[PDB]
């Protein structure tokens, strides 16, 4: 009847990689970079916003970094719309355990059960993978600060430095040369600045193309997504402008 | 040939 | 047929159903039981085939009721299939009604049960033939079966492997054996006389000769081995 | 199988199946035309009955959707007659649920909608038909509103619709643009009934038989359709100028 | 529900689909264990393709199942996790229901049926993942150790390999595990398991990581300073003329 | 492009639904099959293929009834027309358990057509392998109907399908002639034996047995009856007279 | 005689590209011009009513269509894409906000509901993306008046000004040109008509011309009074005649 | 694949179910030989690597006291037909109070073979000799298929040595063999068509007599016959 | 009205739980644990209706030993105790609800303090320093409300505990056959097995 139209989403290659997956992850290559860098002392999420006009709204715009939580955010690398889906259920996920439990979801958890959504699309139902790639920023009262990065494959990984989307070979060994262990947090803040600029696909490094986020520790830990001005004036400080 | 036929 | 021939959903550009040519394929290597009838009985010859020197014979004839029965050729599965929900029917019309099920009736209910797996998808045609007699409240009755849902009611037949040679004998001996009235080891004895004209390099044995009888006052009954001897 | 066999989107984003199901609409060969009097709606469609075997009074494109709605189908009977049963429900539950009548357009907006679904969901085929609706709708007065296959829909003040559609369409375009009006200022509908029979005449360039046409008015009260002998009488003042 | 067949027969007898999950489980970094006298080892091995990544969060690849068994596994390491879920489940239904622990063996068992399950039926294409199962049954000291693979097929093995570059050590293991004699204390049963992956692993032991399972739920694994020391010493061993 | 005749609810580049179009030609290899309305009822009548000496005569009957006043019968895939008659039956049913009057004529068409037009609509299914006649009496006339697989269907006069179709339109064409004033239930059953052996020449092939069965407001009182033994005959008889 | 189709239609190739959203974009882009700007006090959307018939009423079809009274969408593409859209849009406002909370949703808010009908049209069994772009135009009190334009994809972004359809690389530069941060409604309404001025070929006029804006409160449009805090609503479509009266001063 | 779980090809024969034959015969080797003294299953454990412990091999299983059963083929595809033929046994027991019959039980597994299409996904890639006793036909073998057919023999053997294996069988068997005569003859026909060279370690026997029921030959049983073998041969 | 007390004493809780089981004229068992551990520092008592006590107890064990094995954590008893009620409070709108009364007590080996918990078979929770289930309160709340100090050792713990005990054997019409104490420290769970 129908079978003849049905592109097997979730079958093996004669060298066992997932067609789709793989595919899935070519999408995400092409989108714009985001990197996170673990200081001692907090955790830096930036990316790049590929989407830039003269008219475009920036104040009102969000196409990178999400909250998760009041302890938890993502940086998104793909199809948008795939991200915001994920991330709703993300959000309740947290909100589920919170209410159980009477705890904040310790960060592995919410990215555990995040990546098997992910990997379930990989394997059972004939629909399409999500073409989306995360960054995890979060903090909890068991490990600390954590990073962590998820893909289409629902495979996740635990990073002091990583980076998603485009150009994330040259990237990573930019950061590769410049981390070190004990870094704080203003200068993870400027390793990750100084990186976008150096792979860019774009002329110069300007605010109106960047999201910024920084979770760091009064005994608790505030979490902060800076606004464009806040952006401008980072890019000063660092000499970027 | 093959005779699984009754 | 090349491109037409996937399915049971698909009519071929000349208005043919590849997949139900594809199951009376399976009959045809099947093998050959006859079918015959008077005004008084019915009977089915089968003969049964073995696989090695040291293997049974695959049974051909399956009781229904007290009143009919039927022959295979083909995937003997499907026969199962197809014999059990004649079981049922012949059941459901005894409880329910208080009645035997009608001959007739019992091979528009078959012809019905094949039909939905010729428009079905992930459906496939029946690939088994059967031939089933009885006697009802009309008579005896031979019916045909075939897996296009074609049922059809005659004087005596058959189906399998080389079974145009009874087939042809049955059609030069019908004014003989419609008049074998009151004698039923005379009908048998015609039987096996029919299907003897669809042998090739092999004679009929204790174990591979199979034979059911029905008719007014004789429960559908079969006999195998030592039974069948009286007829060799 | 291709973007050519199911309601998916070509490379140039074009539905083939919905533009073919275009084309089966005229695989009857006939053509309609509808206008609006004063307070009567009037559609005429062609009626060839090739067979002298056939019913003639069984032949008909024209179907009495409720008390108020016509409505005349070009294209294939079958579909026309799938489309009429789902109209005929549409129009009684709406009088259930809702407590008034339901309104010529709001049923045409009713059927392309579901048009629409069959664009959209792949296992399910266009209709090859063109549905125009008529009636005098006790907000609206009267009303033509036509549907297609592509789930298109809107409100005319004249149509036609068949092989020669464009000459009709022109013709009726050209009066109207003479008079200054978007209708027949005639009080009596069968004037009206005249007025759609001559220009059909004139664009089609031959003339009718009392059993070459099918004729359906909509007046306030009903909505009912003519006899050859009602017909008759019609194309005999014609025949006086 | 979608039930298309996906590991179906081709005319040789083989289910591609299933073969080719076994290619994914070739492409998988390597998984060995060893049986002692008195215990059983699990080493893995850290792909180096990546740095700099954070080792306290990234998931091990020894997971414990209950408190007297641990699971290892070469593949897809998303498809991982389900196994080990699945496993972890039916471990406490088993101390619910029979009110006594899993043997090795029937937790085998179970999660090869799970993943054979996964062959036939429609819809869902198998686990890209073999794993090794090993521990002690309950109030008994005989070592256990199992592989299953993705078709669902499983045995147990005195020592045994699985992932890329298992080739090779099943020959060093073939040719250094006396069947009479194994190794007669935990101490060297751990370094005949190092030795195996420093043939195939090439280097460091932030590269490889060891779990020793010893009877009555006593479950420990070594740090990379625990590692080394077998690493440094098994290259002292080292010719020597 | 090509390739638009392998699924069914295709539509061809040039606006056809070539699957239904191929079961027509399953429909054509059929029997001859017929229908003649008179002033009261309706006749059918069809052409038994004695494949074989084999067949029992009289007794793989073709015609189905329908409730107690409407006849059915078929050209093409038999076992495609029994269905179509066992949903025709339910939906009959269906219609006089709610509206208790049993279902006229034309209502009982729509329903007919309507399900057959629906396996026109989804490459799930296929179309149904038969043209079918039928038609009986109800409140207000007698109604001769055929339907096509593409779910087309219209009221007749009289009707034909099958290998012997042409031969049957020409004969029925004729028969609108001679006998134009109105054509009697009796009439009626001879004129349709007449039609099926004249039909059968493009089967010459086999010899054939017939089967007529009608439907007379005077004649079976409105319900659908066979016709047997001694009218049958006559019809039989005057079959062979006009045709020599 | 079900929808077997329980697999996507949309699916990854092997450039990355998810093909489907593609093509829909690309009927996105034959679609007639439609536009939106954003003044301090004030929203504007207009596209062109190019009837396909002059027998065809322009007014019995709203190419501005309200959502909710503060809310206005627009497009271009296939309307039957659009218009079960609106319907789907209208009643999502409904169920999933205003029986819970007893307001309407924010602007932002519907866009993202929207936004999310479309992305599942990209991954669910057996149908296809939507053909048509939006643009969203409205005012909630806690994020004052925006505007957004949302893809076949299910991706949103914000914007000052924007335009979709056949003229939009023209129109989107006329208007980066003209475009300041201290507009007020009715500069902006005189932009939106200059920018459509360019992309419309046939008669400009007040007939041929589709144009809400979203404003002030016009407690004139309510139907009721005595409640003194119900305020609304926001949007408005401008009248033919509004339309001509404006079109002189060009 | 192209056309379809479900069809059939040009010749009637359904060709998920003789692609599902081939990998039979790719398939460890199994035999078995009745005598009026009993049923002797025996299989060929062929074990891929040495450090694979060769006992943990386990192609042959009982399903009730009086039905043992000896599998060939993609033998994971077994678990489930032996789960659910001993249910059935036990099932009957529950129901009836008596035994099952071998054939019954038989016919219960093939009725698994064809539930499948588009409710198993594909047909069994694993044939099964299924031995036992009942009180009404005595001691029994039968030979079950994925096509969900099945013959009652003699003697069979499946999987790779059987064209071969079952030539020999058609000339050896007899119906007076003993049970003792039977349990070398399938030593010998094992170790004619296995790859390695027979010992305990990877061969396996067992048998079902009407007093003991199934029991599977322990390792020191099989060799100690083995070995009454190699003396027997020759011996002329 | 079986006994389940409890107290939380400075550096441990303690569990009191009747021995006996009558099922109506006879007195089947008198050493009967009416306790399950949920992991190693936490601890659940438990009585009310007849199978569900045990049921509901063994499926909240096997739950929280499901989450220590994936987590290779042990829960906290605040969320031990939060699972436990939310379990509850589904169970109290099902069809069948639990007829069970329990008191959680662990040692938080992170904030390092004694925790006690009790909740109804409606999934009331509450944290406590002394709790007891159905009529047990009714004698001992008054003792307890008296002598009970935060600041008291696990032995002048058990010492209270044995006043209660005695007021219940006093005044109490049935014959409970005594309790078994357990005690939940910084090093686990331990049955005091002398309590006369
Ligand atoms: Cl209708
Ligand atoms: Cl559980
Ligand atoms: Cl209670
Ligand atoms: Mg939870
Ligand atoms: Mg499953």
């Amino acid at each position: 009847g129908s079978r003849r139209y049905d592109s097997r989403t979730t079958i093996f290659s004669p060298e066992g990689r997932l067609y789709q997956v793989e595919y899935a992850l070519e999408s995400i290559s092409h989108a714009g970079t985001a990197i996170g860098i673990m200081a001692s002392d907090g955790i830096v999420l930036a990316a790049e916003r590929k989407v830039t006009s003269t008219l475009l709204e920036q104040d009102t715009s969000t196409e990178k970094l999400y909250k998760l939580n009041d302890k938890i955010a993502v940086a998104v690398a793909g199809l948008t719309a795939d991200a915001e889906i994920l991330i709703n259920t993300a959000r309740i996920h947290a909100q589920n355990y919170l209410k159980t439990y009477n705890e904040d979801i310790p960060v592995e958890i919410l990215v555990r059960r995040l990546s098997d959504i992910k990997q379930g699309y990989t394997q059972h139902g004939g629909l399409r993978p999500f073409g989306v790639s995360f960054i995890y920023a979060g903090y909890d009262d068991r490990y600390g600060y954590q990073l962590y990065t998820s893909n289409p494959s629902g495979n996740y990984t635990g990073w002091k430095a990583i980076s998603v989307g485009a150009n994330t070979s040259a990237a990573q060994t930019l950061l590769q040369m410049d981390y070190k262990d004990d870094m704080k947090v203003d200068d993870a803040i400027e390793l990750a600045l100084k990186t976008l600029s150096k792979t860019t696909d774009s002329s110069a490094l300007t605010y109106d193309r960047l999201e910024f986020a920084t979770i760091r520790k009064d005994g608790e830990v505030y979490q902060k997504i800076f606004k464009p001005q806040e952006i401008k004036d980072i890019l000063v400080k660092t000499g970027i402008t | 040939w093959r005779s699984y036929y009754a | 047929r090349n491109n037409y021939d996937g399915d049971t959903v698909t009519f071929s550009p000349t208005g043919r159903l590849f997949q139900v040519e594809y199951a009376l394929e399976a009959i045809k290597q099947g093998s050959v039981t006859v079918g015959l009838r008077s005004n008084t009985h019915a009977v089915l010859v089968a003969l049964k085939r073995n696989a090695d020197e040291l293997s049974s014979y695959q049974k051909k004839i399956i009781k229904c009721d007290e009143h009919m029965g039927l022959s295979l050729a083909g995937l003997a599965p499907d026969a199962r299939v197809l014999s059990n929900y004649l079981r049922q029917q012949c059941n459901y019309s005894s409880l329910v009604f208080n009645r035997k099920l009608a001959v007739e009736r019992a091979g528009h209910l078959l012809c019905d049960k094949a039909q939905k797996n010729t428009q079905s998808y992930g459906g496939r045609p029946y690939g088994v033939g059967l031939l089933i007699i009885g006697y009802d409240k009309s008579g005896a009755h031979l019916l045909e079966f075939q897996p296009s849902g074609n049922v059809t009611e005659l004087y005596g037949t058959a189906i399998g492997a080389r079974s145009q040679g009874a087939k042809t004998y049955l059609e030069r001996t019908l004014d003989t054996f419609i008049k074998i009235d009151g004698n039923p080891d005379e009908l048998i004895k015609a039987g096996v006389e029919a299907i003897s004209q669809s042998l090739r390099d092999e004679s009929l044995t204790v174990d591979n000769l199979s034979i059911a009888i029905v008719g007014k006052d004789t429960p559908f009954t079969i006999y195998d081995g030592e039974a069948v001897a009286k007829y060799i | 199988g291709y973007d050519r066999h199911i309601t998916i989107f070509s490379p140039e984003g074009r539905l083939y199946q919905v533009e073919y199901a275009f084309k089966a609409t005229n695989q009857t060969n006939i053509n309609s035309l509808a206008v609006r009097g004063k307070d009567c709606t009037v559609v005429i469609s062609q009626k060839k009955v090739p067979d002298k075997l056939l019913d003639p009074t069984t032949v008909s494109y024209i179907f009495c959707i409720s008390r108020t709605i016509g409505m005349v189908v070009n294209g294939p009977i079958p579909d026309a007659r799938n489309a009429a049963l789902r109209a005929k429900a549409e129009a009684a539950e709406f009088r259930y649920k809702y407590g008034y009548d339901m309104p010529c357009d709001v049923l045409a907006k009713r059927m392309a909608n579901l048009s629409q679904i069959y664009t959209q969901r792949a296992y399910m085929r266009p209709l090859g038909v063109i549905l125009t609706f008529v009636s005098v709708d006790e907000e609206l007065g009267p009303s033509i509103y036509k549907t297609d296959p592509a789930g298109y829909y809107v409100g005319y003040k004249a149509t036609a619709t068949g092989p020669k559609q464009q000459e009709i369409t022109t013709n009726l375009e050209n009066h109207f643009k003479k008079s200054k009006i978007d209708h027949i200022n005639e009080e009596s509908w069968e004037k009206v009934v005249e007025f759609a029979i001559t220009h059909m005449i004139d664009a089609l360039g031959t003339e009718f038989s009392k059993n070459d046409l099918e004729v359906g008015v909509a007046t306030k009260d009903k909505f009912f359709t003519l006899s050859a002998e009602n017909i008759e009488e019609r194309l005999v003042a014609i025949a006086e100028q | 529900g979608y039930d298309r067949a996906l590991s179906i027969f081709s005319p040789d007898g083989h289910i591609f689909q299933v073969e080719y999950a076994l290619e994914a489980v070739k492409r998988g970094t390597c998984a060995v264990g060893v049986k002692g006298k008195n215990c059983v080892v699990l080493g893995c091995e850290r792909r180096s393709t990546l740095k700099l990544q954070d080792t306290r969060i990234t998931p091990s690849k020894v997971s414990k199942i209950d408190s007297h068994v641990v699971l290892s596994f070469s593949g897809l390491n998303a498809d991982s996790r389900i196994l080990i879920e699945k496993a972890r489940v039916e471990a406490q239904s088993h101390r619910l229901t029979l009110e006594d622990p899993v043997t090795v063996e029937y937790l085998t068992r179970y999660v090869a049926g799970v993943q054979q399950r996964y062959t036939q039926s429609g819809g869902v294409r198998p686990f890209g993942v073999s794993t090794l199962i090993a521990g002690f049954d309950p109030r008994d000291d005989e070592p256990k150790l199992y592989q299953t693979e993705p078709s669902g097929i499983y045995s147990s093995w005195s020592a045994q390999t699985i992932g890329r570059n298992s080739k090779t050590v099943r020959e060093f293991l073939e040719k250094n595990y006396d069947r009479k004699e194994p190794p007669a204390t935990v101490e060297e049963c751990v370094k005949l398991t190092v030795r195996s992956l420093l043939e195939v692993v090439q280097t460091g032991a932030k590269n490889i990581e060891i779990t020793v399972v010893k009877p009555d739920s006593d479950i420990v694994a070594l740090s990379s300073e625990e590692i080394n020391q077998y690493v440094t010493q098994i290259e002292q061993e080292k010719q020597e003329q | 492009g090509t390739g638009y005749d392998l699924s069914n609810s295709v539509f061809s580049p040039d606006g056809r639904n070539f699957q239904v179009e191929y079961a027509v030609k399953a429909v054509e290899n059929g029997t001859t099959s017929i229908g003649i309305k008179c002033n009261d009822g309706v006749v059918f009548a069809v052409e038994k293929l004695i494949t074989s000496k084999l067949l029992v005569p009289q007794k793989n009957v073709k015609i189905q009834v329908v409730d107690r006043h409407i006849g059915c019968v078929y050209s093409g895939l038999i076992p495609d027309g029994r269905h179509l008659v066992n949903r025709g039956r339910e939906e009959a049913a269906s219609f006089k358990k709610l509206y208790k009057t049993p279902i006229p004529i034309p209502a009982f068409a729509d329903r007919l057509g309507q399900y057959v037009q629906a396996h026109t609509l989804y490459n799930s299914v296929r179309p149904f392998g038969v043209s079918t006649i039928f038609g009986g009496v109800d409140k207000n006339g007698a109604h001769l109907y055929m339907l096509e697989p593409s779910g087309s269907y219209w009221g007749y006069k009289g009707a034909a399908t099958g290998k012997g179709r042409q031969s049957a339109k020409a004969e029925l064409e004729k028969l609108v002639d001679h006998h134009p004033e109105g054509l009697s239930a009796r009439e009626a059953v001879k004129q349709a034996a007449k039609i099926i052996y004249l039909a059968h020449e493009d089967n010459k092939e086999k010899d054939f047995e017939l089967e007529i069965s009608w439907c007379s407001l005077s004649e079976t009182n409105g319900l659908h009856k066979f016709v047997k033994g001694d009218l049958l005959q006559e019809a039989i008889d005057f079959a062979q007279k006009e045709i020599n | 005689m079900t929808d077997r189709y329980s697999f996507s239609l949309t699916t990854f190739s092997p450039s990355g590209k998810l093909g489907q959203i593609d093509y829909a974009l690309t009927a996105v882009k034959q679609g007639v011009t439609s536009l939106g700007i954003k003044a301090t006090n004030g929203v504007v959307i207009a596209t062109e009513k190019k009837s396909s018939s002059p027998l065809a009423m322009s007014e019995t079809l709203s190419k501005v269509s309200l959502l909710t009274p503060d809310i206005g969408a627009v497009y271009s593409g296939m309307g039957p894409d659009y218009r079960v859209l609106v319907d789907k849009s209208r009643k999502v406002a409904h169920t999933s906000y205003k029986r819970i909370y007893g307001e309407y949703p924010p602007t932002k808010l519907l866009v993202s509901e929207v936004a999310k009908i479309m992305q599942e049209a990209t991954q669910s069994g057996g149908v296809r993306p939507f053909g048509v772009s939006l643009l969203i135009a409205g005012h909630d009190e806690f994020n004052g008046f925006s505007l957004y334009q949302v893809d076949p994809s299910g991706s949103y972004f914000p914007w000052k000004a924007t335009a979709i359809g056949k003229g939009s690389v023209a129109a989107k530069t006329f208007l980066e040109k003209r475009w300041n941060d201290e507009l007020e409604l009715e500069d902006a309404i005189h932009i939106a008509l200059l920018t459509l001025k360019e992309s419309v070929e046939g008669e400009f006029n007040g007939d041929t011309i589709e144009l809400a804006i979203i404003g002030d409160e016009n407690p004139d449009l309510l139907g009721y009074t005595g409640i003194p805090t119900d305020k609304g609503p926001r949007f408005r479509k401008l009248t033919s005649q509004e339309i001509n009266d404006r079109l002189e001063a060009l | 694949y192209d056309r379809g779980v479900s069809t059939f090809s040009p010749e009637g024969r359904l060709f998920q179910v003789e692609y599902s034959l081939e990998a039979i015969k790719l398939g460890s080797t199994a035999i078995g030989i009745a005598t009026k003294e009993g049923v002797v299953l025996g299989v060929e454990k062929r074990a891929t690597s040495p450090l694979l412990e060769s006992d943990s091999i386990e192609k042959i299983v009982e399903i009730d006291r009086h039905i043992g059963c000896a599998m060939s083929g993609l033998t994971a595809d077994a678990r489930s037909m032996i789960e659910h033929a001993r249910t059935a046994a036990v099932t009957h027991n529950l129901y009836y109070d008596e035994d099952i019959n071998v054939e019954s039980l038989t016919q219960s597994v093939c009725d698994l073979a064809l539930r499948f299409g588009e409710l198993m996904s594909r047909p069994f890639g694993v044939a099964l000799l299924i031995a036992g006793h009942d009180a009404d036909d005595g001691y029994q073998l039968f030979h079950a298929e994925p096509s969900g057919t099945f013959y009652r023999y003699n003697a069979k053997a499946i999987g790779s040595g059987s064209e071969g294996a079952q030539a020999e069988l058609l000339n050896e068997w007899h119906s007076s063999l003993t049970l003792k005569e039977a349990e070398l003859l399938v030593l010998k026909i094992l170790k004619q068509v296995m790859e390695e060279k027979l010992d305990e370690n990877n061969a396996q026997l067992s048998c079902i007599t009407k007093q003991d029921g199934f029991k599977i030959y322990d390792n020191e049983k099989t060799a100690e016959l083995i070995k009454e073998l190699k003396e027997k041969e020759a011996a002329e | 009205m079986d006994i389940i007390l409890g107290i939380r004493v400075q550096d441990s809780v303690i569990l009191a739980s009747s021995k006996a089981v009558t099922r109506g004229i006879s007195v089947l068992k008198d050493s009967d644990d009416k306790t399950r551990q949920l992991s190693p520092h936490t601890l659940m008592s438990f009585a009310g209706e007849a199978g569900d006590t045990v049921q509901f107890a063994e499926y909240i064990q096997a739950n929280i030993q499901l989450y220590s094995i994936r987590e290779d954590y042990e829960l906290s008893p605040q969320a031990v105790s939060s699972f436990v009620r939310q379990e509850l409070a589904k169970s109290i709108r099902s069809r069948r609800p639990y007829q069970v009364n329990v008191l959680i007590g662990g040692y938080d080996k992170k904030k390092n303090k004694p925790e006690l918990y009790q909740i109804d078979y409606l999934g009331t929770k509450v944290e406590l320093p002394y709790g007891a289930h159905g009529y047990s309160g009714f004698y001992t709340f008054s003792l307890l409300d008296h002598h009970y100090r935060p600041d008291m050792t696990t032995e002048e713990g058990l010492d209270l505990l044995k006043l209660c005990v005695q007021e219940l054997e006093k005044r109490m019409p049935m014959d409970f056959k005594g309790v078994i104490v357990k005690i939940v420290d910084k090093d686990g769970i331990r049955q005091v097995d002398d309590f006369q």
